[PDB]
RNA sequence: AAAAAUGG
RNA sequence: GGCGACUUUCUGGUCUGUAACUGACGCUGAUGUGCGAAAGCGUGGGGAUCAAACAGGAUUAGAUACCCUGGUAGUCCACGCCGUAAACGAUGAGUGCUAAGUGUUAGGGGGCCCCUUAGUGCUGCAGCUAACGCAUUAAGCACUCCGCCUGGGGAGUACGACCGCAAGGUUGAAACUCAAAGGAAUUGACGGGGACCCGCACAAGCGGUGGAGCAUGUGGUUUAAUUCGAAGCAACGCGA
RNA sequence: GCGGGGUGGAGCAGCCUGGUAGCUCGUCGGGCUCAUAACCCGAAGGUCGUCGGUUCAAAUCCGGCCCCCGCAACCA
RNA sequence: CGCGGGGUGGAGCAGCCUGGUAGCUCGUCGGGCUCAUAACCCGAAGGUCGUCGGUUCAAAUCCGGCCCCCGCAACCA
């Protein structure tokens, strides 16, 4: 019961970094429309990761998203079995940012800027909660690899 | 404690419940065998072509370790994994001299079991 | 191609 | 009823063409007398497979089933018995007459074609039929003989008789009870039928309710009264 | 006469070895359903047959009263 | 009495042979799954290996003492 696919929205680049991914991360972090709170939180987290890593904030964030972006997922089809299926590039970015923020919000730090900075650092090191989520997704996709 | 042969026969039996592969000499002596059940697959997965491909690859690796180079394919059963087994045998490096399906076509002899009502 | 009864 | 590897022996029936031969010797067929799928029974043999019963394993609320693993009788053979099937084309046999088109099997006659006999299919007039349909293989038009029916249930039961080793078979009521049972076709509705489509229906997401304090409506209970109405979705911040 | 037993509504553990009452079904409340059943979540329910004793403490160990079960009740 | 074997998450089995590492099947918790339910897939927690000693850089593993269970065998105060 659906005529087709709808056009997708296009966000503007980050004002300072000029990165659509940064803009989309700001949108993910934003709650109740508090765009300013989202922006300040993200910039503080970027500054903290820059300070703690001595490497470009954009470079480390790109590494983190590359680490926490999945390639395969398990989508049920039917007599009914979950089948591994490649993930679209936009689903990759969506899932990477979504998992990043979701598992940042669960960290034990006091402030969201600290939580996000630590999470992006751990993801860049390939040892974060979002990384664990991606690993579980990939292994279960492999487990169901036969049904592909 | 080593067997060295150049030509041989790979027997692949593919039934809707499992796939079995073995390699023997031209006079039918077994060296190693591989089945989806041994590989690990259970239930539905044992019928999938992937399990057949894995079993054929394992069996072919053992056969070439013993030193097999050329092999003739002997196919039995209507299962779906026969083609995957053939392709795995080819890709393992063994040379497929010829393929033949030796599934036993019964003449009018014995009465088959009852048709299932499920 | 799992199982899913009944209703003055 | 049934009959499917091949070979040999014995043996039944059917069709085609001549018109030597008999010259109505025919049709039907109560009672009789025989054959008759499968299961089953008796004696003896055989026994792979399959598989009632049975035993486990599953499923399930239960599962004395469906599914899985086994498995005895039986399935096979000889000789007896049984004599029943949706033993069906749900259509007795014989005979003649009544448009056509087209396939196929076994023949025959005339020039790849035409005609013809006997079957076996499909389509289709007249006619028939409640309709569905039948339609030279009639369910049409006619004549002969036979069998059979007379609302549903009780009941193919009871009694009696005959038959059978048995299982049972054949024949076969009544009391009583109902105003219905039925056939075909039609329009809906429905289906753990099909096809094609829609909807925040699902999927992909985001945010809630259900836990706490409070506001409010409702139920219940209390009260002299706790005014009446609203009750699944489509009553309960609803009349207000 | 001798043994064994009596524990939420039912059936059955726990006793041997004192400090701890368990399981299945049933009941009640909420949920699911158009409704019932099934099902899911949560809860209540036994002074351990009844009297005495030992013990700091008794379902538990010991002795009576009651009830049930089983076995025995033989020789003339 | 002699000879063997066994004791490992809540249950049932490996790993001991030959020193490192605690694995496998059920069970509980969370997630995917579905109209639920089951089945199935993925994440966790779960014994420090019967107990006390001994040799080693290192012990479930090797060597002793001890506590139980099983098999066979022995037993003329
Ligand atoms: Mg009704
Ligand atoms: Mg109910």
């Amino acid at each position: 019961p659906r005529k087709g696919s709808v056009p997708k929205r296009d966000v503007l680049p980050d004002p300072i970094h000029n990165s659509k991914l940064v803009t989309k991360l700001i949108n993910k972090i934003m709650l109740d429309g508090k765009r300013g709170t989202a922006q300040r939180i993200l910039y503080s987290a970027f500054d903290l990761v820059e300070q703690r890593s001595g490497r470009d904030a954009l470079e480390v964030f790109e590494e983190a998203i590359n680490n926490i972006m999945p390639v395969l997922e398990v989508k049920a089809r039917r007599s009914n079995y979950q089948v591994p299926v490649e993930v679209r590039p936009e689903r990759r970015t969506t899932l990477g940012l979504r998992w990043l923020v979701n598992y940042a919000r669960l960290r034990g730090e006091k402030t969201m800027e600290d939580r996000l900075a630590n999470e992006i650092l751990d993801a860049a090191n390939n040892t974060g909660g979002a990384v664990k989520k991606r690993e579980d997704t990939h292994k279960m996709a492999e487990a169901n690899k036969a049904f592909a | 404690v080593k067997k060295n042969i150049e030509n041989g026969v790979a027997h692949i039996r593919s039934t809707f419940n499992n796939t079995i592969v073995t390699i023997t000499d031209e006079f039918g002596n077994a060296l190693s065998w591989s089945s989806a059940g041994a590989l690990g697959f259970k239930g539905s997965k044992k019928s999938t072509p992937f399990a057949a491909q894995m079993a054929s690859e394992t069996a072919s690796k053992s056969a070439m370790e013993h030193g097999l180079k050329t092999v003739e394919v002997t196919v039995k059963g209507p299962g779906p994994g026969r083609e995957s087994a053939i392709r795995a045998l080819q890709s393992a490096g063994l040379e497929v001299t010829a393929i033949r399906d030796v599934t036993p076509v019964p003449h009018n002899g014995c009465r088959p079991p009852k048709r299932r009502r499920v």
